[PDB]
RNA sequence: ACGAACGAGACUCUGGCAUGCUAACUAGUUACGCGACCCCCGAGCGGUCGGCGUCCCCCAACUUCUUAGAGGGACAAGUGGCGUUCAGCCACCCGAGAUUGAGCAAUAACAGGUCUGUGAUGCCCUUAGAUGUCCGGGGCUGCACGCGCGCUACACUGACUGGCUCAGCGUGUGCCUACCCUACGCCGGCAGGCGCGGGUAACCCGUUGAACCCCAUUCGUGAUGGGGAUCGGGGAUUGCAAUUAUUCCCCAUGAACGAGGAAUUCCCAGUAAGUGCGGGUCAUAAGCUUGCGUUGAUUAAGUCCCUGCCCUUUGUACACACCGCCCG
């Protein structure tokens, strides 16, 4: 429990809640903080400790999906801090709070299961558990960050920083921010 | 295990026998048996033993 | 955490809590180092579980009349309680009311006793149909 | 048709069974309404205390 | 309860619905009124409440 | 002796042995400069405890560590465990309890993860599968 | 119903709490005597602080670390909740909290496979123009399709050259008869030529001075320096002999490919995956095997809804059991 919480480039406290319905799932003070996040996935004990696992560690560990890229982890975290810096430079204010509110604004709301009333496959809407909500937001913004730097010019960090800009600070500017309306309107008419 | 050859053909034989000796005799295995506990001569503290002494 | 335990410890407990009980420990560490000398087993796996279930036994020993173990303390105390002093109960209770039907019956015997002729005669309809 | 937004404090959950979408039956009390009790369903991690997000106060889940 | 929340009277004495529900044997099987019983346990009885 | 501490520490298998030593106050990992293991991305990594355990308690220590095995960040937690493992006895055995009180608590004030590392390791491949748990695919015709 | 077993628990290994135990001049250390060599290396260019896989000859020394013998962990053990406090289950303090995975190995039998592991083995068969035997050339590797097991990717987190950041798996000299594990400099570029030398193995390679994570660097979303074959031209290298490239290396040839619709597997934890390295075949030797090993992820802690064991009720013309009888 440190005497000052800093990244060597900006501060580590000053993280809050925006839509209370996701309290205790976005985590920034679980029990500590670090110069820069790194982990094995140690919080894999249950669903609850990965529900209340820190957000920066959450995203830094999560951004290694497409196979052999967890086989390049140092430079990947170089990319993540690069992207946070790119946000800090383009849009100014601290990128971590902005990504907090961006996950909030690009969280889904409901999921529809497949229970045929008389036999034909229908859908039925259940309220998205807030943890699955935040994870859909983060882990489909990561999908967008790959779909961008896969079929575009921008590198990984630049794509990620653009997405975190235009998610909370822009409408219809994310693969996640369209998945959101798709899921919620599906839930409406498929109640 | 063993084979036998016959004018009509082979037969196969297998014999599986426990070892005889409870102790570790020549073909006796380990002394204990892989089973429960028991008593050979347990100890209690039953008989009245009240304050007096003896001087040896 | 844990698993439901076996016959090799059920026997190893309902022998030692029978004989070694008064000389058996009150907590696990004691139970295990008791097992080291007065147990004969080919391992420490059986020994650790014996010590755990003897911890269980002392959990269960002083817990009132307990049906899941048997020891001297229990044996004697229950027998000694049954060894009892009937309070003044030859009359079995104080003054007794009895029925005129019973009195007329005991007329055949030409018998009576401390009597008050309990009256309970009329009925309100009986066993449910 | 109206869509009241609501913040459903889950007063209890009822097991992860019935439908194999890792759903969960809940009996929220919305902090706000008294004689309206919409018994609902969710999907995934839900503990008592945190309000589930609601666009519409009318999704009553008993297989309806 | 909702019906009572916005009501003229507080809550009304609620006239019920009473029905003599009928099933065939095979529709009882399909729709789970009861099911089978043992080769003796069929003798003793416990209808649905 | 009675004047320094030389004991071990390690990740899954990467093993270091750290020796905190009375002197002017110096830190050296692998018998090489502190930062200069040089992951060149985890330049931030191994000065979190060094700047959060007490700059005063990093004034009398002459750290020398002898290391081998495995991978890079594994050896990094090897040294990070080893130095704490040595200094804890440095404080408790030779020295009183008040001196202990600060750093014994700062142990979990960083994390309890350092006194003993993972009880984990990679284990033997199981055949019919390309790793430890996977299985070679099941084909048909 | 009782008194009984075998199959599970038991029977072992592996990984993990061991700052206390046990000692190796064939191991390491060596903390100690920067002592002898070294640089002044540096602010300073001095006292000393820093770095020598630098040695001490050995009749100095110890197992922190080190390979590990025994000693010894861990058993719902305690308690916060539930049951009937029955056998137990979630949690937290003592932290290793149960259970890290690998092993070991039934009764009836299939008629599934084994006589081309055998001189294991019954019939009959070949028995001098051999299916016994030594050998030479070819075949087991020929291509209009289909399939699976498969290595390399579809490029920007691509990646090109150069630096330096970082091991344990195991084999290791003649064999049951031919070729054992390594290192030094001299040349050609590497392949490749050269001879001196360490070793029957904690001696020695190798403090395996292991890659992909690292970074400088670049042109620039361009079948593009990619993904990199095809084939051309050579060079060596084992071998009685590489011709339908068996392997190695280069100039150079520069192609099919833009994460793939038909079905399906795998894993919910140092686990998938990325993955260099070992070991089996040998005169030649791995995209295979099966281990070492690292950088280590998405969500999951529920459920039999899909395919599937076991249970109970319970109909059966079925007795090779629904791939069965079966009927006009």
């Amino acid at each position: 429990t440190p005497d000052i919480k800093l990244f060597g480039k900006w501060s580590t406290d000053d993280v809050q809640i925006n839509d209370i319905s996701l309290q205790d799932y976005i985590a920034v003070k679980e029990k500590y903080a670090k110069y820069l996040p790194h982990s094995a996935g140690r919080y894999a004990a249950k669903r609850f400790r990965k529900a209340q696992c820190p957000i920066v560690e959450r995203l830094t560990n999560s951004m290694m999906m497409h196979g052999r890229n967890n086989g390049k982890k140092l430079m990947t975290v170089r990319i993540v801090k690069h992207a946070f810096e790119i946000i800090h430079l383009l849009t100014g204010e601290n990128p971590l709070q902005v990504l907090v509110n961006a996950i909030i604004n690009s969280g889904p709301r409901e999921d529809s299961t497949r229970i045929g009333r008389a036999g034909t496959v229908r859908r039925q809407a259940v309220d998205v558990s807030p943890l699955r909500r935040v994870n859909q937001a983060i882990w489909l913004l990561c999908t967008g960050a790959r779909e961008a730097a896969f079929r575009n010019i921008k590198t990984i960090a630049e794509c990620l920083a653009d997405e975190l800009i235009n998610a909370a600070k822009g409408s219809s500017n994310s693969y996640a921010i369209k998945k959101k309306d798709e899921l919620e309107r599906v839930a409406k008419s498929n109640r | 295990v063993r084979h036998v050859l016959l004018r009509q053909g082979v037969l196969g034989i297998k014999v599986k026998i426990m070892l005889p000796w409870d102790p570790s005799g020549k073909i006796g295995p380990k002394k204990p048996l892989p089973d429960h506990v028991s008593i050979v001569e347990p100890k209690d503290e039953i008989l009245p033993t009240t304050p007096i002494s003896e001087q040896k | 955490m844990g698993r439901v335990r076996t016959k090799t410890v059920k026997k190893a407990a309902r022998v030692i809590i029978e004989k070694y009980y008064t000389r058996l420990g009150n907590d696990f560490h004691t139970n295990k180092r008791v097992c080291e000398e007065i147990a004969i087993i080919p391992s420490k796996k059986l020994r650790n579980k014996i010590a755990g279930y003897v911890t269980h036994l002392m959990k269960r020993i002083q817990r009132g009349p307990v049906r899941g173990i048997s020891i001297k303390l229990q044996e004697e105390e229950r027998e000694r309680r049954d060894n009892y002093v009937p309070e003044v109960s030859a009359l079995d209770q104080e003054i007794i009311e009895v029925d005129p039907d019973t009195k007329e019956m005991l007329k055949l015997l030409d018998f009576g006793s401390l009597s008050n002729l309990q009256v309970t005669q009329p009925t309100v309809g009986m066993n449910f149909k | 048709r109206v869509q009241p937004i609501k913040l459903a404090r889950v007063t209890k959950v009822l097991g992860r069974t019935g439908s194999q979408g890792q759903c969960t039956q809940v009996r929220v009390e919305f902090m706000d309404d008294t004689s309206r009790s919409i018994i609902r369903n969710v999907k995934g991690p839900v503990r008592e205390g945190d309000v589930l997000t609601l666009l519409e106060s009318e999704r009553e889940a008993r297989r309806l | 309860r909702d019906i009572s929340e916005a009501s003229v009277f507080d809550a009304y004495v609620l006239p019920k619905l009473y029905v003599k529900l009928h099933y065939c044997v095979s529709c009882a099987i399909h729709s789970k009124v009861v099911r089978n019983r043992s080769r003796e346990a069929r003798k003793d009885r416990t209808p649905p409440p | 002796p009675l004047q320094s501490v030389q004991v071990f520490g390690r990740k899954k298998t990467a093993t270091a042995v750290a020796h905190c030593k009375r002197g002017n106050g110096l830190i050296k990992v692998n018998g090489r400069p502190l930062e200069m293991i040089e992951p060149r991305t985890l330049q931030y990594k191994l000065l979190e405890p060094v700047l959060l355990l007490g700059k005063e308690r990093f004034a009398g220590v002459d750290i020398r560590v002898r290391v081998k095995g495995g991978g890079h960040v594994a050896q990094i937690y090897a040294i990070r465990q080893s130095i704490s493992k040595a200094l804890v006895a440095y404080y408790q055995k030779y020295v009183d309890e008040a001196s202990k009180k600060e750093i014994k608590d700062i142990l979990i004030q960083y994390d309890r993860t350092l006194l003993v590392a993972d009880p984990r390791r990679c284990e033997s491949k199981k055949f019919g599968g390309p790793g430890a748990r996977a299985r070679y695919q099941k084909s048909y015709r």
